[PDB]
């Protein structure tokens, strides 16, 4: 069986490290929820 | 059991001691998360227990409840926040400016950073701290990274 506790407050945090990319892709989405690259 | 808003893991002990599967918001008294994390089975918080009232496959999300409450959009602009809740370790917001998926259907936000698999449902935030979509479907690109749609569901 699953169960849920509680993790925190949903807020946006000033100063927060700020990383990651921003590439543009092509994708296809399929019938069963899965994200593939079309290239 | 628990209603109040915020985010929260979605546990089992199906598995060796206790497993952090996903992880998703509690948001008007509706519990929302991706339906790969439950796979539309029911929750359990403290002895009470919340049923699926709305899931579908294609858009990986479920709601618990009542309907989908989570209803803002990424601007296509401004830089966003995961929520990120990883298994075992304390919740922390992470900043980053979402790339793009362009699909035959129109494009969505996308956020290229990676967290363990038990971290799909965490939250992505604007700059009010508003759901704009939950952080755990995507692809996986060239150099073996991850990128995650910005997936949200459409509220009634
Ligand atoms: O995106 C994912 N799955 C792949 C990634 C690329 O190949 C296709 C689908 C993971 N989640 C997941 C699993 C099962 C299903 C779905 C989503 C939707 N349909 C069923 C996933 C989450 C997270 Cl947070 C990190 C991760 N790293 N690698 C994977 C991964």
């Amino acid at each position: 069986d699953m169960y849920i506790e509680r993790a925190g407050d949903i807020t946006w945090e000033k100063d927060a490290e700020v990383t990651g990319n921003s590439p543009r892709l092509d994708v296809a989405l399929d019938e069963s929820g899965d994200f593939s690259l079309v290239e | 059991g628990e209603t109040t808003d915020g985010v929260y893991r979605v546990m089992t002990r199906r598995l060796l001691g206790s497993t952090q599967v996903g992880v998703g918001v509690m948001q008007e008294g509706v519990f929302h998360t991706m339906w790969h994390v439950t796979k539309g089975a029911a929750l359990r918080s403290g002895e009470g227990r919340l049923d699926p009232y709305w899931g579908d496959v294609k858009q990986d999300l479920v709601s618990y409840c009542g309907p989908w409450k989570l209803d803002a959009a990424w601007d296509g602009l401004s830089e966003v926040q995961l929520l990120a809740v990883p298994p075992g370790e304390r919740a922390k917001n992470i900043q980053t400016l979402p790339g793009i998926f362009k699909t035959k259907d129109g494009d969505i936000g996308a956020v290229a950073l990676d967290y363990p698999a038990g971290t799909s449902g965490s939250p992505i935030l604007d700059k009010c701290g508003r759901v704009i979509g939950l952080y755990g479907n995507g692809v996986v690109i060239k150099n073996g990274s991850y990128v995650s749609a910005i997936t949200q569901g459409k509220r009634e």
